[PDB]
């Protein structure tokens, strides 16, 4: 009855180591300016915040904004953005991607394809190696 | 024992 | 200028002053030395007393000494005595591992990027006929993968895997003198943290210094390149792209920059004067490669038994030299120092070696 | 043999020496390593025999050193190297326990197995936690151990003998001189 | 597969290619070793966040990351009980002869279908794009294999029935 | 291995490495005459029916080399005698086989040459030559008297069945 | 084996071993063995007492009570002669061989004893067929549920006879496989000319079984075989009886055979998968 | 009226078969299995893939020898098995045709050699639980079954658990001691030579020492070993010269019958009358790797266990197994063991003087019936014990944990 217990209670640091809004996005959606809706969705990211509320809010809002798009202006929407904006986008799509049901697959796949066409594999590398809980 | 010696 | 020295990978490489001798780790418990022969390479010596795996080698331009820094928590300083090589035991006080090593411009001390959360610096002593070792452990919190040195030999940059790329200040008064004034800081005593990374930008796999000692650049696993310009008020420049992670760092002149990694071919960068921004340069090595094959009537039937008969060795990477040049391990320099670098060499995990040029392209 | 290879006891005993030297290694936690072995096959490795024959060894290379900490595997009523060390230290006085724990050496060529120091220190810490503090981890943090593992662990006795003879050669009152042998009521000259 | 599976395959292939990069890292926690880090789960320093590529509830994939190895777990699209049984048996028979693969695991992750494994020891002695191509090809061909097995069992049942009924 | 040599007193001399154990023979050679019927050849013939089966042989004493050589030559004798027709023909074949030039120990063409020694001086060379010739002739004379039988005047299958069971897997050839 | 046999070869083998040495003097060869066969019935061979000159064979039929109520006087003299005696073990038919009397035949008697289970089972089906053949008023339908939890029902009216099967599968793994197996049973008819109609029903039990307390539930299928004199006369009676009795074990064995077949196919495909994988290793 | 379980002793040679609670294994058949394979060339990407119902078109047992159009292919080879599909086919064929037992309402006990790897046991248990759906399963080494069967030799009422068993086999004969029910795990050795390679040597010698036999009917000719045709020999060379001297009365003759043309063929019997059985104590003849006798192996294994158990173990050595049927085997083994143990005792006494005289160690070999089969009765008693119904692994254990429940081994532990 010895080694059973962990001895891993060490001291060496095991790498011990601004949310989005809704009214503006709704106004952009009803007005029809989808580009403004997406821009507002990506704005004020939860880069520094420890609470599931803001995380789920951001995921839901970005998912809803993405779903409403059609498969004609997606290229225009992606183009009118900066590289850091593209990376933040791709991170948001990956975050909301786990969300199953409600047929939230095809649009995300098209968005990922466009991001690869523009962002490239560097976006994949950045999203994979970002300890930053975004 | 508990302290000193085994028993 | 591709060449092959072994089918299996190679860990590290080291070269002599005249670029006539080569050091290749065979990925086994030994290290081999290759020498030039006209326009050909051939083995000359065979050094082996290490029971572990070698992961770090370096060469002294003048002392002609070679250090094997690898596993087994040990390190041997090879020296030449006539026409044979003999070891020289060193003590480092390590418990986990050691990967990378590097000597100094003046050949008075060497450092080891140990995997035991510690960085060790050693110097020669004639009293006990040994190699004493000091330790730096204050700010370090994880493994160190890359070490580079500064002309004066007092400043050391030890890349790690904790988002940081930090300069240190090591000064052993026994074999060191007061350095001249430097813009960075005050050249404080050994075992202290000078400065840290401005923020979190991926891990670190390499570091490079400058002759003027005013600019430091490093790469990261997050497909990013950094350039810490200390001449200004610690101006920091950044750049990124879609390329796969880089695993090396080096530059030609005060503005140029070179790097390579999993992209399978060199990538060139540059730094502006006042704009504080970098740029990109594509395939400075050459335009592209070529592919070829043959009938091989024997092979046409041999492959069908195991693989598909129609199968072959052709791959999408043949056109852009991305077929056999599997990844890049590190980089080196050929002529002079980090001022003009008329030629640059790179190591490959494929088990081979290759050379390039910077002027033969002639823009 | 289980794997299905037939071996003798004449020369292959020396043959397995190199294979044990290269491939054999000891573990940190038995459970994790066993789960890794049964869930993965990356730890498989081989060695080129003198006759060119090739053999596969991926699981047997790990459990052989475990006999050191579990003598039960080879029909011995042992208690374990780490447990034996803890018992021996405890049976002593008190003022010496801390000094013994602080300074400890791993001598002998059979201790060159990769990972033995980690297993030993972890076991000793577990013994200290369970048999003294009854699981109180908070007081366990300050306990310190520094295993002495010189790089020249293949040969250290020869070094000691050389250094001894360096200073214990001039004076003749150290050895069993030839003259004393010719007499009776002899032997046990020193101790 | 242009309108049904092509985008999914492209996305997963890109993710694998990005996460297929690996390097040798001397053990940082246990004396001197180079064992895979993903399985051990010792230090969070090296681990990378998991990723998933999926389009339906019952089908899924997982992509891990680390210096030493990258682990991928798949979940097949099984609808009927016969599909589940056939997939389980086929994967078990694949396990029983996984030694020659040098890539595959020995038991699937809990709650998921078969999973693979990669390491720096399997990246140089074996090619790089070929492994991802094979994983992809398996992902496509699983449905073909299961449908073929289903029609084979149906034909067997038909033939046995026909053979028995003739006597009457 | 288990059935090694016997009848070797320390007084026995040697020629480089081999033991010059006396053999009783009506022929001439650098060997003496022993009244007792027992000798090296008798024991070799007695134990040949079993030594072939074993796959090892530890040379406990120097006579082990003599036993090895005699059995090795007997293998070739049996191989050549299997095609015999008449006792006179068999004796003729054995005689012409004895007066030959086979690989002498210490020279190429000889199996297990490592175990045996390499003579240096001249005289020992012809001493060994004569000793080996005498041994071969005695072995030939000894085989012909038991290999054949009073009936069928042919080599008994029981004695030629071991033709393919080459000692130590190889023969002189 | 494709058609499961009806002759238990255990009794054949043991009786052959006993009789081949029978003409060897006072050779008792005391025997006491217990066996088991399909339908969850236990056999038993054991001498009645210390006298080893007589060997006895017995049965442990589950539905024995129905057989006793019906009366099998036909079976007591047609197939089995004077070598049948009252039950001893559990009130179930048991026979014995009189070794003191000369046994003339060797193969015929062994074959007759080999089919004991079916020989006793036929006492009801053959009698119902006789009832409908003889013109006697249609005998009351009967239900015969054997050891298995499932049930068997038969109706013997004029101009035809009927039989219905109830199926129960225990393990969840084999339920769907058996459902698929029996789905195509009701349709395969392109290779049979003089064969009865076949149908499958699981959701709606047949109207015949509503009153009868037969196998009723949810996960239970039904199979009915329509009977006509063209395949139920004195010539094609034994074959039909053997086929119907050996129906259950036939389904079971062929299910396992299909499982082995699919195992072999997947094992074959693994080789192709490995061949495809091998493209990654270098030359 | 509970149904009896099923007892099976699978192996490389003649597979024993029958039910529990019985005094005689009813069915004893070889492992020969037929198959409708022929000459395809694509045999490594479709081994068989028999179209339609031809997959099951194969016989089994003694009836499978006399089918001259298929292939007789033994699945087992000294415990280890290359392809187990044939094993599954044989198992289904036996259970249905011969045993006629429903797996879902019966308990099966299986026996494997001690050297069987964990993987084979795990996967066979998985196959059983998946296909046959047997409610319970249990696998154990055959040594204890032999020890239990050995009680019938004499004084059954006198409980005697200690002893040791050296069992034979078609391709393996093992040594396993028992110390009052508990065996020693590390004191077990596996012998590769067995009762098959002996016949290989017999036929190899015969094919040159004699002529007058057809290539096909070789093994039937080589089976003079199973007859009275082999006696063991305290000395080798003595009998060699005895035969080479007289060679008239000691020689026997064979009068076998051809199985094709019904033409009588005869051959004499020579040195093989003893050499074969003598190979057991001189395995070096056949296997060059294992140049190690048996009796000394027995003493060594008995000398690697605690002191208190060494004494009773030598007193109980069981003669069980087909290859042990050779006459005078027990005498040779007993004499050799007595000689070596007495020599060891004398050496131990020489170093330390004393006028005492220790009571001599007693070594006795027991000869009895049941030698051909000593595993079946053990399995019968295994089944008859109610505790078997409780120790047997259950379905739910295999349901989610996996087939690892059957991985328990007597020479493993962490
Ligand atoms: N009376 C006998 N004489 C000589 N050999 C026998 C005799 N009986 C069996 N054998 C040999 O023993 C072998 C069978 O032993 P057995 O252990 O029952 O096979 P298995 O290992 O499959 O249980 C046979 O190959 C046979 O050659
Ligand atoms: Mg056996």
């Amino acid at each position: 009855r010895f080694r059973k217990v962990d001895v891993g209670e060490y001291d060496e640091n095991k790498f011990v180591d601004a949310g989005p809004d809704e009214g503006e996005v709704d106004s952009c959606l009803r007005q029809g300016n989808m580009t403004a809706a997406l821009q507002a969705a990506l704005k004020n990211p939860p880069i520094n915040t420890k609470s599931q509320a803001v995380k789920d809010r951001a995921g839901s809002i970005v998912l809803k904004v993405l779903i409403s798009f059609k498969a004609n202006d997606i290229e225009k929407a992606v183009q009118s953005l900066d590289k850091n904006g593209v990376d933040l986008l791709m991170k948001y799509i990956y975050k909301g991607f786990e969300s199953p049901s409600d047929n939230s697959s095809a649009v995300l796949l098209q968005w990922h394809e466009k991001a690869l066409a523009a962002g490239g594999v560097g976006s994949i590398v950045r999203v994979l190696t970002a300890r930053k809980t975004v | 024992w508990x302290a000193x010696c085994p028993a | 200028a591709y060449h092959s020295f072994l089918v299996e990978p190679i860990s590290c490489h080291a070269w002599n002053k005249d670029r006539t001798q080569i050091a290749i780790c065979p990925n086994n418990h030994e290290v081999h030395i290759y020498e030039k022969s006209g326009n050909k390479w051939v083995q000359v010596h065979e050094l082996k007393e290490h029971n572990g795996q070698v992961t770090g080698i370096d060469w002294a331009p003048d002392s002609n000494r070679i250090v094997t820094c690898g596993t087994d928590r040990n390190a041997y300083v090879w020296t030449l005595k006539g026409r044979t090589w003999k070891p020289t035991l060193v003590i480092l006080r390590i418990n986990r591992a050691a990967r990378c090593v590097r000597w100094a411009p003046n050949e008075k001390k060497f450092a080891v990027g140990s995997g035991s959360r510690v960085i060790s610096i050693c110097y020669f002593e004639q009293e006990n006929d040994w190699w004493v070792c000091k330790h730096i452990k204050k700010p370090i919190r994880s493994t160190v993968l890359s070490l580079d040195w500064h002309p004066n030999s007092v400043l050391l940059a030890a890349g790690s895997c904790d988002f940081k790329c930090r300069i240190f200040s090591a000064y052993i008064k026994e074999v060191e003198e007061r350095p001249a004034p430097t813009p960075w800081g005050s050249k404080m005593p050994f075992g202290e943290l000078m400065f840290e990374s401005s923020s979190s930008c991926g891990w670190v796999h390499g570091v490079c210094f400058s002759a003027n000692g005013s600019r430091v650049a490093w790469v990261s696993h997050d497909s990013t390149v950094c350039l810490a310009d200390a001449d200004k008020k610690m101006a920091v420049a950044t750049l990124a792209s879609e390329t796969l992670p880089l695993l090396a760092v080096t530059f030609i002149t005060e503005s140029s920059l070179v790097a390579a990694g999993h992209d399978c071919f060199p990538v060139l960068f540059t730094y502006d004067s006042a704009a504080g921004k970098l740029s990109f340069g594509g395939r400075l090595d050459v335009p592209k490669q070529s592919s070829q094959r043959g009938l091989t009537a024997r092979e046409r039937f041999q492959n069908l038994d195991k693989k598909a008969s129609s199968e072959g060795s052709a791959a999408a990477g043949a056109g852009l030299d991305s077929l056999h040049k599997n990844s890049v391990s590190q980089i080196s320099v050929l002529s002079g120092g980090k001022a003009k670098c008329s030629q640059f060499c790179t190591t490959g995990m494929d088990g081979g070696m290759s050379i390039w040029d910077v002027r033969s392209l002639e823009s | 043999l289980l794997r299905g290879y037939a071996f003798n006891h004449s020369a292959d005993f020396e043959t397995v020496r190199m294979i044990k030297e290269k491939l054999c290694y000891v573990g940190y936690n038995i459970e994790q390593e066993q789960k890794l072995a049964l869930e993965t096959t990356v730890l498989v490795e081989s060695y080129t025999l003198p006759d060119g024959r090739i053999i596969k060894v991926g699981g047997e290379r790990f459990e052989a050193p475990e006999a050191l900490f579990q003598p039960h595997l080879i029909n011995v009523e042992g208690v374990g190297v780490a447990e034996l060390l803890f018992n021996t230290i405890q049976a002593a006085d008190i003022d010496t326990r801390s000094e013994f724990y602080k300074h400890i050496v791993l001598s002998g060529g059979s201790t060159m197995y990769p990972g033995l120091p980690s297993r030993l220190e972890r076991e000793l810490k577990q013994l200290y936690l369970e048999r003294v503090l009854k699981g109180d981890v908070e007081k366990l943090s300050k306990f310190k151990i520094r295993i002495e593992d010189p790089p020249r662990r293949k040969h250290m006795v020869f070094l000691g003998g050389a250094v001894l003879a360096d200073i214990m050669k001039d004076k003749d009152n150290f050895w069993m001189t030839r003259q004393e042998y010719q007499e009776k009521g002899v032997r046990v000259l020193e101790k | 597969m242009t309108a049904t599976l092509r985008p999914y395959l492209s996305a997963v292939r890109a993710t694998l290619q990005a996460a297929l990069c690996l390097e040798n890292f001397s053990s940082q926690v246990v004396e001197r070793h180079n064992k895979p880090e993903v399985e051990v789960r010792s230090s969070k320093e090296l681990l990378l966040q998991p990723v998933t590529i999926s389009r339906n509830e019952k089908e899924k994939v997982l992509i891990e990351g680390s210096i030493n190895s990258v682990r991928v777990s798949i979940a097949v699209k099984q609808a009927d009980e016969i599909e589940k049984i056939l997939c389980h048996k086929f994967m078990r028979f694949m396990m029983m002869r996984a030694e020659n693969f040098f890539i595959l695991r020995r038991k699937p992750v809990e709650g998921y279908d078969i999973s693979f494994l990669i390491t720096n020891f399997h990246t140089e002695q074996m090619y790089k794009h070929k492994l991802v191509d094979f994983v992809i090809h398996f992902m496509e061909e699983i449905d073909k294999e299961i449908s073929e097995m289903k029609l084979s069992v149906n034909a067997r049942a038909r033939i046995v029935a026909e053979e028995f009924l003739k006597n009457f | 291995p288990a059935y090694h040599s016997s009848l070797m007193d320390p007084d026995t001399k040697l020629i480089g490495n081999m033991a010059l154990l006396p053999i009783r023979s009506q022929f001439k050679g650098p060997a003496p005459r022993e009244t007792k019927d027992t000798d090296i050849v008798d024991e070799a013939i007695y134990y040949f029916k079993a030594n072939v089966f074993f796959k090892n042989y530890e040379i406990k004493n120097e006579a082990d080399r003599t036993l090895i050589y005699i059995t090795l030559y007997i293998s070739e004798c049996l191989k050549k005698l299997q095609k015999c027709n008449s006792k006179s023909q068999g004796e003729k074949e054995m005689y012409t086989l004895g007066i030959t030039n086979f690989p002498i120990p210490g020279e190429p063409g000889f199996p297990l040459n490592a175990i045996y020694a390499k003579p240096a001086n001249k005289q020992e060379d012809e001493v060994m030559r004569a000793y080996l010739q005498q041994l071969r002739q005695e072995t030939g004379l000894r085989l012909c008297e038991k290999v054949f039988d009073p009936q069928n005047d042919k080599p008994s299958k029981w004695w030629t069945c071991f033709v393919k069971r080459q000692f130590m897997n190889k023969s002189l050839s | 084996m494709i058609l499961l046999e009806v002759n238990n070869r255990i009794i054949e083998e043991t009786l052959a071993l006993k009789f081949e040495n029978a003409a060897a003097g006072n050779k008792p060869e005391a025997v006491e063995v217990t066996f088991a066969d399909f339908d969850g019935v236990l056999y038993h061979i054991s001498n009645p007492n210390g006298d080893k000159t007589k060997v006895m064979v017995s049965i442990s039929l589950k539905f024995y009570k129905e057989l006793q109520a019906h009366g099998a006087d036909e079976l007591l003299k047609r197939v089995y002669g004077s070598y049948l005696v009252n039950p001893e073990s559990g009130y179930n038919v048991s026979l014995l061989y009189d070794l003191e009397n000369l046994p003339a035949s060797k193969d015929s008697i062994v074959h007759q004893a080999g089919m004991l289970k079916r020989n006793c089972f036929a006492s009801v089906f053959e009698k119902y067929f006789q009832f409908q053949e003889e013109g006697k008023e249609g005998e009351n339908r009967a239900v015969i549920h054997y050891r298995d939890d499932e049930t068997m029902y038969v109706e013997s009216k004029k101009d035809r006879v009927t039989v219905v099967f109830s199926t129960v599968f225990k393990d969840d793994d084999d339920v769907v496989i058996g459902k698929v197996f029996m789905q195509e049973f009701k349709e395969g008819r392109r290779a049979s000319h003089t064969a009865p109609q076949v149908l499958f029903s699981h959701r709606e039990p047949p109207l015949e079984l509503k009153d009868t307390d037969a196998a009723v539930g949810d996960n239970i299928g039904y199979i009915t075989f329509v009977l006509f004199p063209r395949h139920t006369n004195a010539s094609a009676r034994d074959n039909t009886i053997n086929l119907i009795h050996t129906f259950r074990d036939y389904l079971h064995y062929h299910i396992k055979c299909s499982k082995a077949y699919i195992h072999t196919r997947m094992r074959a495909k693994t080789s192709d998968f490995l061949k495809v994988l091998n493209r990654a290793r270098p030359d | 009226g509970r149904l009896p379980a099923c007892v099976v002793d699978c192996g490389t040679g003649y597979t024993k078969l029958g039910y529990a609670g019985n005094t005689e294994p009813q069915f004893i058949i070889p492992s020969c299995i037929a198959i409708k394979e022929s000459a395809k060339v694509g045999d490594q990407a479709q081994r068989r893939v028999m179209k339609g119902v031809d997959d099951l078109d194969f016989f089994i047992g003694d009836e499978a020898i006399e089918k001259p159009t298929y292939a007789t292919k033994w699945p087992i080879r000294h415990g280890i098995v290359e392809d187990w599909d044939l094993m599954e086919r044989f198992m289904e064929q036996v259970i249905f045709k011969y045993l006629r037992a429903e797996p879902e309402d019966h308990y099966f006990l299986l026996t494997e050699p001690p050297l069987n790897t964990p993987e084979n046991r795990e996967y066979t248990a998985e196959i059983m639980f998946e296909s046959f759906n047997v409610p319970g399963l249990y696998i154990a080494v055959q040594a204890v079954l032999a020890l239990a069967a050995s009680w019938t030799s004499r004084q059954v009422g006198e409980r005697t658990l200690t002893g040791t068993v050296i069992d034979s086999g078609d391709g393996v004969t093992h040594v396993i001691p028992v110390a009052e029910g508990y065996v020693i795990g590390s004191c077990i050795k596996h012998i590769p030579i067995a009762g098959r390679d002996i016949t290989y040597f017999i036929q190899q010698l015969l094919r040159d020492r004699e002529v007058g036999i057809p290539p096909e009917q070789s093994l039937e000719t080589a089976k003079a070993v199973k007859e009275r045709y082999s006696y063991v020999c305290p000395d080798l060379v003595k009998e060699f010269n005895k035969y080479d001297t007289d060679g008239s009365k000691w020689i026997k003759q064979y009068t076998g019958i051809n199985a094709i043309s019904k033409k009588e063929f005869s051959i004499d019997v020579g040195y093989e009358r003893f050499l074969g059985p003598e190979i057991f104590f001189h395995p070096e003849f056949a296997n060059p790797d294992f140049t190690q006798p048996i009796s000394e192996v027995v003493d060594e294994v008995i000398q690697n266990c605690p002191i208190d158990v060494r004494r009773p173990l030598y007193k109980n050595i069981v003669l069980s197994g087909g290859s042990t049927m050779f006459r005078d085997f027990g005498r040779r083994l007993q004499r050799d063991l007595k000689r070596t143990v007495d020599a060891r005792l004398k050496l131990s006494e020489e170093l330390s003087g004393g006028r005492l005289k220790p009571k001599p160690i007693d070594v006795q070999v027991i000869t009895h019936h049941m030698q051909r089969y000593a595993v079946w009765f053990g399995g019968s008693m295994l089944a008859s014990t109610p505790e078997f119904y409780q120790v047997c692994h259950t379905k739910k254990d295999y349901e989610e944990i996996g087939p690892s429940i059957c991985r328990h081994n007597p020479v493993f532990g962490v």
